[PDB]
């Protein structure tokens, strides 16, 4: 998962 | 006296700090509102989601963080997360009430509210004792800045990988903070250490919030109050 | 005339309806505030997820619902879930502006305000010629509970199992409601008919938001701004 | 999954 962060990580 | 790399990692610290924490709280009034069943939960849920969000925008800007893997980012965020949650929110906090002072009544929060989302007293108590003896360390806008990224790169987090380069990173860090408090702090012959201690009082702070959030995290009709960025942060899949 | 079962049917949807739904929306101000990237989204997901605890309160008390698989109410209510928000939301329509109007200027949702939720005016436009042929059908709210309960049995559903004993609950309602208007509803000789079809325009809505749906679900930036019962209930795991 | 709804049907 980690979606989001990675996302918010750029 | 200081050097110039070591000058412009603490320009980068507090501009990451300025741009991604705002001493009005204005956006606290687009959370959910607070109710004093956890009726303080959806509220301080959505505190703690904003907060993440601000800690990564303050991590993306540390400098040697960015080239770290994804994954170790990942790993040192949600590892550290809460702990840099609670470091950052002493800015808010008041020795006069023993509280997190963000507002008028609404955003005044007290040890009481935090029952409200489900947490005991028992281990609200020595968070106040952390906020208290913190804040009398009467730290410059500089050291604080610079304690916060010294916690976020901990190599000591579980999921880490390239342990040594946080390792490494890390100890950069803290020589700037070490150097910083023996040319511009008058009077902090002891600080240093004393700040060090406070990264381990975080540590028991850490731990215990993940038994309190285990608990809250496993009942669905708790769970579904928290935020998808929240849950992910503070889940377990690997 | 009606029977005694079919009677005792019409109380309970009845009830069952006016313990799930407040005419003065005053839950409304626990969401996280509207805001005129995607402003409203924030709130209509809050709005979206509080209706979704309403519908399967309802739903549990549809006689014949409870006696059915956990994993066949799981079914129902999935895929009908955003169709039962649509026919329930028409108690807050109004003709007079095309809106449905909840509260003041804040709780008032104009077609404009979904489309700040990551919605085209294209698929909004159809919601809104069902809101309006919907409410000019001025059912009885005997009928409109009638409508919802049939619409939440419908066999024709992805993941159902028993679809012969939903298939039969569903006759019973219909039943009932074919009966009611006969009876008790003076004029209408097409309204069943009528109010028949409004269940296949709602199939097309459904779709229709699925597809809107998964795009925003798909991109995290956006998805952590939905709730988890939202995306619990929309999301496509097995 | 379908945690939530699980417990919200009881
Ligand atoms: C956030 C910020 C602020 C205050 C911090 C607070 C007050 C409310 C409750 C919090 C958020 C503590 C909570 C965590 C609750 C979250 C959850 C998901 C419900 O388990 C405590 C857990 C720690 C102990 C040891 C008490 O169990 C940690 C820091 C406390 C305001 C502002 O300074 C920004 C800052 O950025
Ligand atoms: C809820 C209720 C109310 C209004 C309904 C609305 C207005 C805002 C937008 C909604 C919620 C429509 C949305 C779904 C948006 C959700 C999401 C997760 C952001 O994809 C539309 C999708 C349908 C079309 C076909 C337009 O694409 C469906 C019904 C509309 C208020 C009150 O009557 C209670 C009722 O209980």
């Amino acid at each position: 998962k980690h979606k989001i962060l990675h996302r918010l990580l750029q | 006296m200081l050097s110039d790399e070591q000058m412009q990692i603490i320009n980068s610290l507090v501009e990451a700090h300025h741009k991604t924490y705002d001493d009005s709280y204005s956006d606290f009034v687009r959370f959910r509102p607070p109710v004093r069943r956890l009726s303080m939960l959806p509220h301080l849920a959505d505190l703690v989601s904003y907060s993440i969000q601000k800690v990564i925008g303050f991590a993306k800007m540390i400098p040697g963080f960015r080239d770290l893997t994804a994954e170790d980012q990942i790993a040192l965020l949600k590892s550290s997360a809460i702990e840099i949650i609670m470091l950052r929110s002493n800015q808010s906090f008041s020795l006069e009430d023993m509280s997190w002072s963000c507002g008028g009544p609404d955003f005044k929060y007290c040890i009481n509210d935090v029952t409200k989302a489900g947490h005991t007293l028992e281990l609200l108590e020595p968070l106040v004792k952390f906020q208290v003896g913190l804040k009398k360390l009467k730290l410059h806008e500089e050291e604080h800045v610079l304690l916060m990224a010294i916690c976020l790169l901990s190599p000591d987090r579980p999921g880490v990988q390239d342990h040594v380069r946080i390792e490494a990173l890390q100890d950069r860090l803290c020589d700037v903070l070490q150097a910083y408090i023996r040319i511009q702090h008058p009077g902090g012959r002891l600080l240093y250490a004393k700040m060090i201690q406070k990264l381990a009082d975080l540590r028991s702070l850490n731990e215990e919030h993940s038994k309190q959030y285990r608990s809250l995290s496993f009942q669905p009709e708790h769970s579904m109050q928290l935020t998808p960025l929240v849950l992910e942060v503070f889940g377990s899949e690997v």
